[PDB]
């Protein structure tokens, strides 16, 4: 029974929503 | 909608402006629900920042500069060992120029009043009260916690305290400084600071 | 009237006559859509030599965008006076010739020569009787070095009596693209003394000395030196749109220049040529032309004139000359300069008048020199050539489309004999 | 219309190619849902209204880093049929990736190479991403590039291999999966550049000056040379290249085709400002011998060609003064039968930079992807690390036992024998 | 005005009439009751205050299943004496269905009949869907095209029979009342198309994605498959084609009349939106061996005839140029006796999609049927399987108690084999 593990995976930290070029 | 979607200040952000939008919108083609890029909202309210002098300052005197809030605890010895390089950072940076340059806000993870005022005596920046609930609004905004007590949505600690985060006019998370994150340059990673296209527009 | 047919071919090619009728479109005053204004009758009374009426009052360019790689032409068509050209002229491609001058001839070029003799000949055709061509390409590519050369060789066959002049770029000395350079050169030059009438070299880094020395200009990109080439061009055929004292032709110079079929290819010279600067210091006139033009540094390509005699050579002047410091001084560089010219030919150099000078200059002069500088060079690509001759370097992307080892030593041959002949004229 | 199909096979095939998607989506303006707010042709498809679908596949034997994507955030970037998924890991084999497990998924993958190539004519070719010393890497590689040589006849083949280090291996198979793998790459692959691993770990020591980077900033690097070799098909230039002048422009013969690569600028922001980069310098950098991306001493190296692909505002002389004074240099040694060995190609558009990346914003920058004999180095080397470990039948009776036959090691060293001829006899 | 009589016998046979009488209802935007608040004629009746009723007769002889349609959702719509309900079911028989308990009841289904083809002038054809494994869907069946054969002989009659699978039956006694239905439906029926069930639970797994589907999951299929075909009835289009046109077109001789299904695209909610349905695409989706709606691999068979029943935003060059490649496509083989074998039959309304369902909006959609000589193999199976149980009599003394004789089984045996061997011989 666990109170909840926060760290996050290298992928999902930095491939992230980018503001788009035009 | 932006760092994240379940923040206090995005639902107060969403609540205002598609009311806002739905009624000019009656009384006018405009696209509801409004874009984020299109909403507008105040972050900080008319007395919420105060200075060295004690002297509650507007917001539109953080324009034209590169403001960073920064998440401190009193007792936590990593902002104790981080307090005085961004302290020198901010002398040295902001001494070299005809110009302001960057400005840090504090925001308070500290327990209680007397801490948070004796803490808040070494700062020579802008601070927000603590029993003020634009500090808890703004953690749960930039999802920095000391440990898991307020419930998180899915997501994690972003980080945790010490922190500075660049932040932009709309809440926008400009760029993360790895102080304690992915990198761990602790009390090196404030050269990283591009404050040339950062500015608090 | 007289017509004369406009192709370009591969990348340099398309680039280079980009700028071309940049300038075509300038000397007339045509609108980049087509329309005219200008307001002048002797400016286009003889206008059919480039372009065609289109009932709409246009004019639209008899030029034929000719190569196998569908993005360096689309550029041309998105760019400035791109909408000139007629969407019909086009003939793309689809593979590219991948710096191959085996499979743009043979192979790869064959099935789209079904298309592109058919453009050429129903704009030939349409009118009176053709005068000649003009092919702008690079001898040191693929699809301009060897599917060009195949236009070359089909339209030559079929109008033997007209002419044709190119202008094309060779390998440079110290720089150097395209790792076969001397495979594309030997095997194109072999057929060009063999199909082609009138040729025009040019050197890049001779061109890059003129932007340094003369220009002043630190850093601007290939629009420069398009625009060079691009006067160039516009300055050996002024006088078939403009009368003038002493008229020309192409055939006429062509007459003029040649001493024997199998030499004819020239060198290009260019005046003024001095800064913004330098600009107040000169007073333009006759006598400071003609130094110009005999400058080494002047030369448009980087053979160094005064190691050989030239052979012949011509000078169209342009704007409104008196004829007599026009002739008396051309011979007098003669006289001046007598080692620098041959001594079995009385009058080495000759003269024209084309009485409208371009604008926004007043006195203008193009050279074109039939010397035999062009002994080094040739020799430059002949050892070059032999250094990846001898045990078959690269050898297997020619041979796997059809080319033959004796083909090789062919070419080998016959572009050592045009060295010969040169040096033969001593 | 003029396009190419990319490959992605293997695990180190999928992380470095999974990094190289998310730089062209931002290179075009392409959010990850897929739409937009002449380009992108050539790495993409559109669908009905707004769409670009990449042209990709993804092949793995394992779930565990292909599915790991299809719940990433570019879920509904990728078209879900092209992401395919086995049962069981290849497990560091070639014999397993070549005759055991990987003949059930060609089967299918050909079919979908077939639905992607038959919309357009005059493809441009195939770049296909794999490591050479990991199991699926090669036998699942070589198996798929082996039909497609037989089934599409006269198109190019780039291929990026992540090579086996010098140094460092990961794995103590290397040497029995890096030599079965060349046997089975000479005569199907036309272009195969070879990246090395610790050469970027150098790299990002001393210019990057970031203490401890990760294979997510290997993979990053890696982006930003793909991006810069085909930056000639997507943007227009001064003076452009194609994929399928790259062979005529670099192989002498047609078993000689190893290059290596370089990048330049490679700098932090940090210490950016201390750096205009101007063309003078940036070319200097490209020929020092410690920024090449393979980590082979080039001193003991005759260069055969050399290709610049020059990127942003560049002017076309002063890359002429470059390499006017690059050719007199004598640290830089040329072989002597060949005397013109450059190409230099040049675009418009400046490089982009990742958000949160370790890329500085820079307004030039040169890509070279040369030939040089220095590979002999590389594969003497490799040769060595096969016999001895060959020599009492180490290893053996896994490859034994998993299909292929004893003594196939032999006419493979004898093939590697013969590349390691070659190039020595070229070199003099 | 055009007028056809859909007539549903055996559980499939109302089961599949539930489905299609659902999409028909709103595609004409009528309600449950009956009633829209010229071009639904071919499908319905006109009755007073703006009620139009279905063309419809519902025949089984087992009350569970028609009683039950009665008592549901759509009470009002159907006439009550349309849906004809007998006392005990056929129970998997065929001698029952035809001899003993079917006679009863097919006088009351041809007075009905009767009374619906005398409504108008005409009348274009009579529909009819069966189970051929099923007792009452064979034998009652078998009664009444002979029954219907004798009195409208100028009619056209299409068959949609629903044939047992090679592997999964549902029966032990579906090999005797497949080749006992045979000899029914060679001299009866004008034009059969052959639906199997499991082909349907393949192509809505893999296209459509449910891994656990139902009854009612093929059934929507089925009915988009007949609204296919009879869309061009109901709507205008760019190229009519009636019920009349199919057997000109179809099928050479008179005793060969058995073909295939095929539609596209089966596509799901998110595949739907995320792709380009070109003209191209959806053609070359049709023709894919697996994405028949048989299980029938048209590999080892010839291509007789074919027909394409185009429908929704469909231009007819593309429609042109997209058949020029399938003819010069060298995978699938036509017969070299009949050069011309295509239709092009192109209609304007996009299929109206069923919210809720299981199909996705599309803009366009194909479904073709196809007369192959791959019936060999469906047939060689069944024949093997009948070869076997009746070499020492199994389940014989069923069939002998209730009236049919002895003989009729080996009657019928040699009458598949003069079937089969047809099929052989045009294939030269």
């Amino acid at each position: 029974p666990t109170l909840p593990f926060n760290a996050q995976s290298c992928y999902r930290s930095e491939y992230v929503a980018k503001p788009l070029p035009p | 909608s932006q760092p994240v979607f379940a923040s206090p200040l995005n639902v107060e952000k969403r609540r205002l402006n598609e009311e806002r939008a739905l009624m000019q919108a009656q009384k006018a083609n405009i696209q509801l629900p409004p874009n984020y890029g299109d909403m507008d909202l105040i972050l900080f309210p008319e007395g919420s920042l105060k200075n060295s002098n004690n002297t509650v300052i507007p917001q539109s005197h953080l324009k034209g500069k590169s403001v960073a809030l920064y998440f401190a605890d009193g007792a936590d010895p990593k902002c104790a060992s981080l307090l005085p390089f961004l302290l020198n950072y901010y002398r040295t940076m902001n001494e070299g120029g005809a110009n302001q340059k960057i400005e840090i806000i504090f925001v308070s993870l500290d327990r209680d009043r007397e801490a948070f005022e004796s803490h808040r005596a070494h700062m020579p920046w802008l601070s927000i009260d603590l029993e003020n609930p634009l500090t808890e609004i703004l953690k749960r905004h930039f999802r920095v916690m000391k440990e898991y007590e307020v419930p998180t949505y899915g997501y994690g600690s972003r980080t945790g305290v010490p922190s500075v985060i660049v932040i932009g006019s709309d809440g926008r998370e400009a760029q993360f400084l790895p102080i304690c994150s992915g990198l761990e340059e602790g009390d090196r990673a404030l050269l990283r600071w591009d404050w040339r296209n950062t500015k608090f527009a | 009237m007289r017509e004369i047919v406009h192709v370009q071919g591969g990348q340099c090619g398309n680039q280079i006559g980009a700028k071309f009728w940049e300038v075509i479109s300038d000397e007339h005053g045509i609108d980049p859509t087509g329309t005219y204004c200008g307001d002048s009758d002797l400016q286009l009374e003889r206008i059919n030599v480039f372009y065609n009426e289109a009932t709409g009052g246009r004019f639209v360019p008899r030029a034929i965008l000719m190569d196998l790689e569908p993005g360096t032409m689309d550029s041309v068509r998105a760019g400035p006076f791109g909408q000139l050209f007629r969407p019909d002229n086009f003939v793309f491609g689809q593979t590219g010739a991948g710096n191959n001058w085996a499979k743009g001839h043979y192979t790869e070029g064959a099935e789209l020569i079904d298309s592109v003799l058919d453009v050429v000949r129903k704009e030939a055709e349409g009118c009176d009787c053709l005068q000649g061509f003009q092919i702008t390409h690079s001898l040191g590519g693929g699809t301009g070095s060897g599917m060009g050369t195949l236009l070359i060789s089909k339209v030559r066959e079929e109008y033997p009596d007209r002419i044709m002049e190119t202008f094309s770029v060779f390998p440079s000395p110290k720089v150097s693209d395209t790792v076969v350079e001397p495979y594309n050169a030997t095997l194109s030059v072999h057929q060009l003394v063999e199909n082609a009438d009138e040729v025009q070299v040019i050197d890049n880094e001779a061109l890059y000395d003129i932007c340094f020395r003369t220009l002043k200009l630190t850093t601007p990109t290939y629009g420069d030196l398009n625009h060079l080439v691009s006067a160039a061009m516009s300055g050996v055929t002024c006088c078939l749109r403009f009368p003038g004292q002493l008229n020309s032709d192409l055939r006429k110079l062509a007459v003029n220049l040649i001493p024997f079929p199998r030499l004819h290819f020239f060198l290009i010279g260019f005046a003024p040529l001095t800064s913004r600067g330098s600009q107040q210091y000169r007073a333009l006139s006759v006598p400071e032309l003609t130094q110009q033009m005999f400058d080494a540094k002047n030369m448009m390509c980087a053979s160094d004139p005064r190691h050989g005699r030239y052979l012949t050579a011509s000078a169209m002047f342009r704007g409104r000359m008196s004829t007599k410091e026009v002739d008396e001084q051309m011979l007098n560089v003669q006289n001046k300069n007598s080692s620098y010219f041959v001594e079995w030919i009385p009058n080495n150099m000759k003269s024209s008048v084309c009485d409208i000078p371009p604008k926004g200059l007043k006195m203008s002069v193009t050279f074109v020199g039939n010397s035999t500088a062009i002994q080094e060079m040739f020799k430059r690509v002949s050892d070059q050539f032999t250094a990846m001759f001898r045990r078959k370097a690269f050898l297997h992307w020619y041979t796997g489309e059809g080319m033959d080892e004796m083909e090789f030593t062919e070419a080998e041959s016959n572009m050592n004999d045009l060295v010969s002949e040169y040096q033969q004229y001593q | 219309m003029r396009e190419v199909i990319s490959i992605h096979v293997g695990q180190a095939g999928i992380q470095i190619g999974n990094a190289c998607w998310e730089l062209f989506c931002l290179e075009h303006g392409i959010q990850p849902d897929g739409q937009m707010p002449d380009a992108f042709n050539t790495f993409f498809s559109e669908t009905g209204a707004g769409k670009h679908v990449p042209r990709c596949v993804f092949l793995d034997l394992e779930p565990t880093v292909v599915d790991e994507v299809r719940t990433g955030t570019y879920r509904h970037l990728f078209h879900p049929e092209q992401l395919i998924s086995g049962k069981e890991d290849a497990a560091n084999n070639f014999a397993r990736g070549h005759y055991t497990i990987g003949k059930e998924i060609v089967d299918l993958s050909l079919d979908r190479i077939r639905k992607l190539a038959d919309n357009c004519t005059g493809l441009q070719g195939f770049l296909m991403f794999n490591a050479v010393g990991g199991g699926t890497g090669s036998g699942l590689g070589c198996l798929l590039l082996e039909r497609l040589s037989v089934d599409y006849g006269k198109k190019s083949k780039l291929n990026f291999c992540s090579w086996p280090s010098p140094q460092v291996s990961t794995a103590v198979v290397e040497p029995y999966n890096s030599v079965l793998s060349t046997h089975s790459l000479l005569e199907h692959t036309d272009v195969a550049v070879m990246l090395d691993n610790e050469a970027i770990y150098d790299i990002c020591r001393r210019n990057l000056d970031i203490e401890r980077p990760t294979y997510t900033n290997l993979n990053r690097l890696i982006a930003q040379v793909i991006s810069s070799l085909t930056a000639s098909l997507r943007f227009d230039g001064a003076l452009n290249v194609d994929v399928t002048e790259f062979q005529t422009n670099l192989v002498p013969y047609p078993r000689i085709h190893f290059m290596l690569s370089s990048y330049a600028p490679i700098i932090s922001a940090e210490k950016a400002y201390h750096e205009q980069l101007s063309v003078a310098e940036i070319t200097n950098s490209a020929f020092e011998p410690a920024s090449m991306m393979a980590k082979c001493d080039p001193r003991h190296g005759k260069y055969m060609a050399c290709c610049l692909m020059y990127r942003g505002d560049v002017v076309p002389k002063d890359v002429n003064a470059a390499v006017a004074t690059i050719k007199t240099k004598r640290t830089i040694q040329f072989v002597d039968w060949c005397p013109t060995g450059f190409k230099c190609g040049i675009n418009y558009q400046p490089p982009t930079v990742v958000p949160g990346g370790d890329l500085a914003k820079v307004m030039r920058a040169v890509c070279m992807i040369s030939n040089s004999t220095a590979i002999a180095e590389v594969f003497s080397r490799m040769d060595h690390k096969f016999d001895l470990m060959y020599a009492k039948r180490a290893f053996v009776h896994w490859y034994v036992g998993e299909g292929m036959e004893e003594g196939e090691f032999s006419e493979a060293r004898e093939d590697l024998a013969a590349l390691e001829k070659d190039y020595e006899e070229v070199g003099i």
